[PDB]
RNA sequence: UGUGGAACGGGGUAUUGUAAGCAGUAGAGUCGAUCUGCUGAGAUUAAGCCUUUGUUCCCAAGAUUUGU
RNA sequence: CCAAGACGUUGCAUUCUUCGAUGUCGGCUCUUCCUAUCAUACCGAAUUCGGUAAGCGUUGGAUUGUUCACCCACUAAUAGGGAACGUGAGCUGGGUUUAGACCGUCGUGAGACAGGUUAGUUUUACCCUACUGAUGAAGUGUCGUCGCAAUGGUAAUUCAACUUAGUACGGGAACCGUUGAUUCAGAUCAUUGGUAUUUGCGGCUGCCUGACAAGGCAAUGCCGCGGAGCUAUCAUCUGCCGGAUAACGGCUGAGCCAGAAUCCGUGCCAGAAAGCGACGAUU
RNA sequence: GUAGCCAAAUGCCUCGUCAUCUAACUAGUGACGCGCAUGAAUGGAUUAACGAGAUUCCCACUGUCCCUAUCUACUAUCUAG
RNA sequence: GAAGUCGGCAAAAUGGAUCCGUAACUUCGGGAUAAGGAUUGGCUCUAAGGGUAUCAACUUAGAACU
RNA sequence: CAGAUCUUGGUGGAAGUAGCAAAUAUUCAAAUGAGAACUUUGAAGACUGAAGUGGGGAAAGGUUCCAUGUGAACAGCAGUU
RNA sequence: UCAGACACCAGAAAAGGUGUUAGUUC
């Protein structure tokens, strides 16, 4: 099916991305490695201008 | 001591550039006369590749009846035109073409093939041969009646719209395709009835077929032995470097022997990639040839953006299974498979669930404009 | 063998647990660590390093943990990848760490919990291990 | 001398992360890091992306070698 | 070979070349051949021993310069040799290794040791051929299109699980089939990863252009993301059935039959630049 | 041949024996000594600090390697001289 | 993450300053920057530290805010 | 005289080959001229960055200093310098 | 079912072989 990013929060269509599973076994479906390394560098898609996250947060 | 096997395959050498640009079909299908008449091969264009969503039915697996994600190959497949017929006789020295018969109007697209400087010439192709089909028709009527009595093996000369396809190339590709099936007779016959017509792919292949790909691979240069045979590189401490090949031969024989490792062209070879399954053959004047039964959602083959390097697919195409030999935009040749095959994953059928048209030039996130300007504000 | 104690096939996945490679040992067996010696169904490749992967079954001993599971070698099973590898379906699986669990050789689990995620592929195909995972990815 | 070629322009696609300017009952404070609005903006986009009822320009030529 | 597997018996240093110099171990790399066969296939006996058989494969490490070795494992298996003890204008220099130095022993001594211990220059191809790949004059009138196939090359490999089947046979198969993996080969770049002069966008420091803005310099200043291209047993795709046989077992009673991972072809790569054909137009 | 020290840069036998270290060590360290052929200013035994000296091990680190790939400049390359 | 190699050869990693902390051993001098931890921008502010109400001068301590 | 790695001098194949790749880097216009990647002037872009690629001296050189003139030869391309 | 083919000479033995052609004696 269609899965819905953690990061950009955009859609994601099968085989366009990865998932990353933490040790608090919490699954993240990235869309792209520019999420990707973005969230491991631990940067907050509330305070990033193109995320949908910042979008619906922030009016 | 220690052994490992040889690095390259010693029945695809020499390793140099192919002498065509075009796939040439090295053997066609074993004729059959009790099948009907029908053409063994279709020439096309590699329009590109993208990725599909497939419910796998393979009893025994451990994803039966789970979705799979397969790349697939995209080659777009407008009708050929026939144009001529050959006739080949057999000999104690093999096939001797005994005549060759045209037809009466050849489209500027093939007579191109014939020049070099089309925009030079007088264009005298073929007008005399013209002319004297105008007024003496009992000549072709000889001609192929020496072909039905004489020659064993019938091939269709055809070629390619390459008009109809969004490449800058005028001449179109030209080929014989053989005639498998029925008398001699009736492929002489077939071969007259389809003379200037247009053959489509929907009757030479039927979407579930196993069939082989012929052409010319992508060039990558001149290679080194690293490169070009996939040998181990040497230490870092290596004075005059280290990507070579140590050894390349002994004492005696006092010769470099000519299954040693050397560099080279490395690209732009004639190969045959067999077993190539046929997962759809799209219409280009329906509207819904990437839709799935499953998806719904209108859409066309061409990726959102067009496809990279090659342009709009709007002519008939066909989706394969895996790779083919060649960049994009190259010309491809689909022929029949020589072997019979039985096997459960050459037999099963296709249906496929979602077909990828997001952008391929980047990372594309949008299957369709429509749905991308609803997720847009 | 190794394989012969599995239930089932396994897919081709990427390796990402070399020989010489330390991976957190995830049950609770007392070890810490896990430092793989060899893997097993590895054939014959000059110059070519075994590897392992999720549910691959692997030569290990304990490089830090009770003195006495260490010094010794003892089977293994990667139950967690860091290398990411592609299933069937299209996506691409990693985990946060490399980590495996104590088995004897027919491959049931010398300890009774594991602590953190599971692969899929390492559940299928080894029963126990599923039975004693807390959760499955 | 053509659904011709080129040089640009327009559209799509993609990359980045909301440009400069101006405005604010935003800003620790005694002018001022920064923040907000216009602003998923702006920049870039074939250099081996796609497409163009667009704009301007170019082309009916020299040389050379070849006879059953 | 022999009968009482014994006894027996028959077989598988020299100093010719080089001292107006042939670079002198091992490892790495790489290709080829051999069979005296470790594994694989197929047979014959009683897991073991055999026959055909070199098609295919024969590993990751610890100490040691190694060699013969020996351990820790994996594996279907980890067989043995030849190639100037294959391979230094291929590498490396660990072994050997002049000159420095140390130790023990021997010598009155200078010194010696086939004892140990440290440090110690590894040159040149641009010629010929060979091998890679790259053009190419001319027979065939010329040029072009579509082909033919002589010959050369050749490629696939192995394992597990399941089903047979807890059945045959009295604890435990195999044929078939199925789903997967190992090694190898040829491609490909949809997706994922890597790469960054896209100097594409953003960010950061020092200095400089008076400030702002916008830039520049820092032998590509640095940092993040980064399309495209390239690329990954880090990604995906693809990789057979004919004939003639060996061992060996039959048939009739030589001539056939069955018969191996063997052999030759189908297939796949090249296309003879002095092998050829059909076709088009012919100033 | 004392005090000492030792398979030590000194032990042929020899990969000495035992312990330690490792999954595995002909290595290293600790120990043992009928020591081919150790030993006291041919100085013996130690020893802080120091050493581009010799030898092990550990962490960190990494393209040393699994197994390579990509990029830049300069060559090579073609051209005029 | 040394599996490479005769050998970590080459490369990487570390690195300034402030604060905390610092073993064996020792010839008591050292070892020692042992080892190990934390901190670092910009900006608006105050707090002290000098000379004759006023002048001159970088140097440390905080406090927020970003 | 055919030899002596003969002597002296001359000339070949290699061969239009190896090569002319350290020191960031040049570009436009004009002038001169038979001829300009290289000379000169202007404009631009850069570097040495005061332990300089700056300004001087000692040792050594000896006229290389300066103006004018230029067929060659020399400045391993060029050259009006 | 990898015959043999001219001295030196560029090499093979014992023992067998329902191979075959001739002999010897019971």
């Amino acid at each position: 099916r269609v899965h819905t990013c953690y990061f950009c929060s955009g859609p994601v269509y099968p085989g366009h991305g990865i998932m990353f599973v933490r040790n608090d076994s919490k699954v993240f479906r990235f869309c792209r490695s520019k999420c990707h390394k973005n969230f491991k560098m631990k940067r907050n898609p509330r305070k990033v201008a193109w995320t949908k996250a910042y979008r619906k947060a922030h009016g | 001591k220690f052994e490992q096997p040889r690095h390259g395959s010693l029945g695809f050498l020499p390793r140099k550039r192919a002498s065509r640009q075009r796939g040439k079909v090295k053997a066609f299908p074993k004729d059959d006369a009790s099948k009907p008449v029908h053409l063994t091969a279709f020439l096309g264009y590699k329009a590109g590749m993208t990725h599909i969503v497939r419910d796998l039915d393979r009893p025994g697996s451990k994803m039966h009846k789970r979705e799979i994600l397969e790349a697939v190959t995209v080659i777009e497949t407008p009708p050929m035109v026939v144009v001529g017929v050959v006739g080949y006789v057999e000999t104690p020295r093999g096939l001797r073409s005994l005549t060759t018969v045209w037809a009466e109007h050849l489209s500027e697209e093939v007579k191109r093939r014939f020049y070099k400087n089309w925009f030079k010439s007088k264009k005298k192709a073929f007008t005399k041969y013209a002319k004297k089909y105008a007024e003496s028709t009992q000549s072709i009527n000889r001609e192929l009646e020496r072909i039905k009595k004489y020659c064993s093996v019938v091939r269709v000369l055809a070629h390619t719209q390459i008009r109809k396809t969004p490449l800058a190339q005028k001449k179109a590709h030209l080929m014989e395709i053989q005639v498998n099936g029925g008398s001699v007779a009736d492929k002489v016959e077939w071969a007259r009835e389809h003379f200037e017509k247009t053959v489509d792919i929907k009757s030479t292949f039927e979407q579930n077929e196993m069939i082989d790909v012929i052409g010319v691979t992508r060039g990558k240069g001149n290679e080194g032995t690293t490169a070009r045979w996939g040998t181990k590189r040497l230490p870092r401490k290596t004075h005059r470097g280290l990507r070579k090949v140590a050894c390349i031969g002994a004492w005696h024989p006092a010769n470099v022997q000519w299954t040693v490792a050397r560099a080279g062209n490395a690209g732009y070879m004639h190969r045959t990639q067999l077993n190539s399954k046929i997962y759809r053959i799209g219409a280009g004047d329906d509207a819904k040839n990437a839709s799935t039964d499953f998806d719904a959602t209108e859409k066309r083959i061409t990726p959102m953006g067009g496809f990279v390097r090659y342009g709009v697919v709007e002519n008939d195409f066909v989706m394969l299974n895996g790779a083919t030999p060649g960049p994009v935009k190259r010309v491809l040749t689909l022929r029949k498979s020589l072997l019979t095959h039985t096997s459960r994953k050459a037999l099963e059928p296709v249906s496929l669930k979602w077909i990828d048209t997001a952008s391929k030039f980047g990372h594309g996130r949008f299957q369709t404009p429509a749905e991308a300007k609803q997720f847009l504000g | 063998r190794g394989r012969g104690a599995a239930s089932g096939t396994k897919y081709r996945m990427t390796l990402g647990l070399p020989v010489q490679a330390i991976m957190n040992c995830a049950d609770n067996s007392g070890a810490k660590n896990l430092y793989i010696v060899s893997v097993f169904g590895t054939g014959a490749r000059l110059n070519r390093l075994p590897a392992a992967s999720c549910g691959d079954m692997v030569l290990a001993t304990v490089k830090k943990g009770k003195p006495d599971l260490r010094k010794k070698i003892m089977p293994a099973i990667v139950v967690r990848q860091r290398k990411a590898w592609r299933r069937k379906d299209g996506v691409y699986l990693y985990f946060e760490d490399n980590a495996g669990v104590i088995v004897n050789p027919k491959g049931e689990m010398k300890g009774s919990a594991i602590t953190g995620p599971v692969a899929k592929e390492c559940a299928d195909l080894w029963p126990r291990i599923a039975s004693n995972a807390g959760t499955v990815v």
